[PDB]
RNA sequence: GGAUAGUGGCCUACCAUGGUUUCAACGGGUAACGGGGAAUAAGGGUUCGAUUCCGGAGAGGGAGCCUGAGAAACGGCUACCACAUCCAAGGAAGGCAGCAGGCGCGCAAAUUACCCAAUCCUAAUUCAGGGAGGUAGUGACAAUAAAUAACGAUACAGGGCCCAUUCGGGUCUUGUAAUUGGAAUGAGUACAAUGUAAAUACCUUAACGAGGAACAAUUGGAGGGCAAGUCUGGUGCCAGCAGCC
């Protein structure tokens, strides 16, 4: 799907792990539902 | 829109793709015959898997039945003419145990090697693909020709291609023109 | 901390220029001569990529 | 030298089209592509016919070279050649001249244009002039 | 009886009360056109089939109808609904789910190219016409074949053997070497001819085109599953990786 990014997000990892998962909340062009997508490498939140 | 032109694929990727024994075996019988990749072996393995299903198809049913007799003899004839079976193994039970190795021993590069004037089979593959080895009034650039037991005697170097007689170089003409000034 | 720190930090040592690997058939000539001919001495199973053993 | 040797195999005699239909089988050795002009020249001798009365096409030098395989038509006369040979072949041989007519998109444009003007649009060309004074 | 080319509740009038159904009628859904087939492959199956052939349907949505052997036709007409044009404000013209191309919609798809030369079709018809259809362009959807190197000489090693008189003479072979030297070919490039309707591309070929820095092969991985490091530098529950643990 395609979308326009609303916010940058720092999602906290589940309990055995500990980190900030550098997600992005994005509204879908297709239908208009707002989903939260993960940015898939090290310093890519700064790229999006 | 006219009509669907039929294509089919000749190779098949093995089921479990990381296995010490299979990897060992395949690299060995790739290093022997000087092959490029593992799909060469996957193809020969697919061809043998087609023959073996065609063999079991003709075997399981009645004996002395025209279907078994005709298709069985056609396959055996085709294989003994390739050279994968010999004179004394035309029973349609020898064919079922046929060892992909046997097919790989009948590629053009292997025959160029084993008929001399080839010096290590990696020279025989590069010879063929460089438009040198002509079977007879007919060049072959394919190092997977499957020699057919009657071109074994006639196979040689081309009328062209030095190794032949007609062409004297492309690099020799260079060296001639460079050393011409002395 | 913030995104891309440890990549922005890491001292990027560059790649060294070498002779290439001979591609296609010649690579299988190398992999054959380096495993089934001139293999490193076997203790139990062969060690394909040991450091200073 | 080369000494190119031609062989006209698979001959069918055709008194309907006034033809000798055959497969031309050329050997090239030490050259290639023997020039269809030269092929017609040296095929004129094998059937003692005029070189404007013989036609060859589709030679396709074989893989590895040293050999070509074309299809060759010999006619009884040049008048018959022109009656039965397609105009494109006749221009390849240089006897008939190619009619240099308008591009097919211009031809289709102007036939769609002439669909509109009813008959000889002279009495309409006698309005377009006499309506310019209004 | 009417109508139809004709059979028929097809329609009309007059009669009877019938007909379908737990063997699933009827109603609802289908991101359902059916089939020939397709993918997977012990056998049995499961999933799919808008799409090269056959059949059915529709030409923005319904309905109507003329002409004709044939149509309820839409590159025919008429009306209404939707949307839309040009207008000199009185009027006029619309129907790409044909080809190409543009919007839009999107995760998602090409050139507003050339030609009737082949395949055929139509016509008063050997000639005319055909965006049917072919040809080239875009094109890593798939599919086939298979380049990216081969060969010796020179210095080191090792491995079968004569006696292991410590000898090693190494008399054969498996390699390692930034040492080395000639032969090979297309990848390109281009007279030519071939190809073609004309061309391009292939096929074949004059002349040129290989030396490590090149004519340079990547992509994903190295704890396990799973082939492959308990090797260096950095980070220090962060940054991150991690289909699963």
């Amino acid at each position: 799907a395609k979308g326009i990014v609303l916010e940058k997000l720092g999602i906290e990892s589940k309990q055995p792990n500990s980190a900030i998962r550098k997600c992005v909340r994005v509204q879908l062009i297709k239908n208009g539902k707002k989903v939260t997508a993960f940015v898939p490498n090290d310093g890519c939140l700064n790229f999006v | 829109p006219r009509a669907p032109r039929t294509y089919s694929k000749t190779y098949s990727t093995p089921k479990r793709p990381y296995e010490s024994s299979r990897l060992d075996a395949e690299l060995k019988l790739a290093g022997e015959f000087g092959l490029k990749n593992k799909r060469e072996i996957y193809r020969i393995s697919f061809q043998l898997s087609k023959i073996r299903r065609a063999a079991r198809d003709l075997l399981t049913r009645d004996e002395k039945d025209p279907k078994r007799l005709f298709e069985g003899n056609a396959l055996i004839r085709r294989l003994v003419r390739v050279g994968v079976l010999s004179e004394d193994k035309k029973k349609l039970d020898y064919v079922l145990a046929l060892k992909v190795e046997d097919f790989l021993e009948r590629r053009l590069q292997t025959q160029v090697y084993k008929l001399g004037l080839a010096k290590s089979v990696h020279h025989a593959r590069v010879l063929i693909t460089q438009r040198h080895i002509a079977v007879g009034k007919q060049i072959v650039n394919i190092p997977s020709f499957m020699v057919r037991l009657d071109s074994e005697k006639h196979i040689d170097f081309a009328p062209t291609s030095p190794f032949g007689g007609a062409r004297p170089g492309r690099v020799a003409r260079r060296n001639a023109a460079r050393k011409a000034e002395a | 901390a913030r995104a891309g720190k440890v990549k922005s930090q890491t001292p990027k040592v560059e790649k060294t220029e070498k002779p290439k690997k001979p591609k296609g058939r010649a690579y299988k000539r190398l992999l054959y001569t380096r495993r089934f001919v001139n293999v490193t001495l076997v203790n139990g199973k062969r060690r394909m990529n040991p450091g200073p053993s | 030298s080369d000494a190119v040797t031609i062989r006209t195999r698979k001959v069918i005699s055709n008194p309907l089209l006034a033809r000798k239909q055959f497969v031309v089988d050329v050997l090239h050795p030490n050259r290639a592509n023997v020039s269809k002009d030269e092929l017609r020249e040296k095929l004129a001798e094998v059937y003692k016919a005029e070189k404007d009365a013989v036609s060859v096409f589709g030679f396709r030098t074989q893989f590895g070279g040293g050999k070509s395989v074309g299809f060759g038509l010999v006619y009884n006369s040049v008048a018959e050649a022109k009656k039965f040979e397609p105009t494109y072949r006749l221009v390849r041989y240089g006897l008939a001249e190619k009619v240099e007519k308008a591009s097919r998109q211009q031809r289709k444009q102007k036939k769609n244009r002439d669909k509109k003007i009813f008959g000889t649009g002279k009495r309409l060309a006698k309005k377009v002039a006499r309506r310019n004074a209004d």
